[PDB]
């Protein structure tokens, strides 16, 4: 626990403008797992692993 | 003298009308990529600038 | 989305429709005079999305998104990865073809397909 | 097993051919057409490097040769890139522009014996 406290007290809190929030807020949002604040924005992931790689420029045509 | 073609063989009267036109160098060599569409930077991306020999051909 | 003013009455007329004689007759509220319609068009609007009102740099929404990147191709003169790709038309073609633009600095290359 | 021999999409125009897009295609063959150049740069690249026809540089020319010979069917340029010419030629073609290094390959003993 102090091993994660030492990576949070010395966190480089120079925030990115609007896309990334903070290196400490991104740590807190990963550490807060069961804190279901709301279902407003949920993001998924769709990996493009299929038979498109056999053709020429298959990933750019599949995406 | 040359091997005749089927496109010429049916028009046996207009044999003096067919003509082969080659486009070569002044030294009778192959036309390179330096005389036609010389590269020149204009803005962000480059584009080939056409010369007068291209508009002549 | 239209409005007219009454002659010698000065009120906002109402776009009602007559039942028997099919003609758009405009009537005001107080004088109850009648007048024919010279345009026959009671609505006109250059409708847009308008879902973000003064919320451009204060919200993480995006009207025009960015173009994606891929690092699986190599440019000709630059010999580098990380080029963008999209789909557009060029001088008239049935369908859209793939394009590429070299996103490397001081390169300036773009090749079709 | 060889690679994919499938070509690109054909460039179907919207309107008909009005005899002006044929001249602009015919003069477009004098430029950006490297057919013998790719085979020449591939023939002098296998004798200069080990693991012939298997390196990362010898495969790009073999991939570009499928498009450099199919210009008459699909209108796609060869786009012969930089950083692939070896800037030197062996003693088979004998071009006096580039420096002729002493070759040591299967064609070198085939030339030195004659
Ligand atoms: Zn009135």
């Amino acid at each position: 626990a102090c091993a994660l406290s030492e990576a949070a007290y010395s966190a480089l809190d120079q925030p990115i403008s609007l896309l990334e929030t903070s290196p400490l807020l991104n740590l807190k949002n990963v550490l807060e797992c069961g804190s279901k604040k709301g279902q407003r924005e949920q993001t998924m992931s769709l990996y493009l692993s299929e038979y498109l790689s056999k053709k020429k420029h298959g990933f750019e045509y599949g995406s | 003298l040359e091997t005749a073609n089927y496109v010429v063989k049916n028009f046996a009267e207009h044999v003096s009308d067919f003509m082969r036109v080659t486009f070569v160098e002044e030294d009778w060599s192959k036309l390179p990529a330096n005389a036609l569409s010389v590269n020149s930077k204009e803005g962000y991306f480059v584009k080939p600038s056409r010369t007068n020999i291209y508009n002549r051909v | 989305s239209t409005m007219k003013f009454c002659r010698e009455c000065n009120n906002i007329l109402y776009p009602k429709e007559d039942k028997e004689q099919k003609i758009l007759l405009y009537a005001c509220r107080n004088c109850d005079h009648q007048e024919v319609a010279d345009n026959s068009c009671v609505y006109r609007n250059e409708v847009h999305h308008s879902v973000s009102e003064r919320t451009q740099i204060l919200t993480d929404v995006a009207s025009d998104p960015t173009l994606p990147r891929t690092k699986a191709v190599r440019c000709s003169k630059c010999q580098h990865r990380e080029a963008v790709f999209f789909q557009a038309t060029a001088r008239g073609e049935e369908g859209m073809t793939l394009f590429f633009v070299c996103c490397n600095p001081n390169c300036g290359h773009r090749w079709r397909e | 097993p060889p690679m994919d021999y499938a070509g690109s999409r054909p460039r179907l125009m919207d309107h008909d051919v009005t005899l002006e897009e044929i001249h602009k295609f015919f003069v477009d063959y004098m430029i950006s057409d490297t057919l013998g150049v790719i085979s020449t740069a591939h023939l002098v690249h296998a004798d200069r490097d080990p693991e012939k026809a298997r390196s990362q540089k010898c495969l790009e020319l073999a991939n570009l040769h499928s498009r450099a010979v199919d210009f008459a069917k699909t209108g796609a340029p060869a786009e012969m890139p930089y950083a692939l010419k070896p800037r030197e030629f062996p003693d088979f073609l004998e071009r006096f522009e580039k420096p002729t290094y002493i070759s040591e390959s299967v064609f070198g003993k085939l030339y030195r014996a004659v």
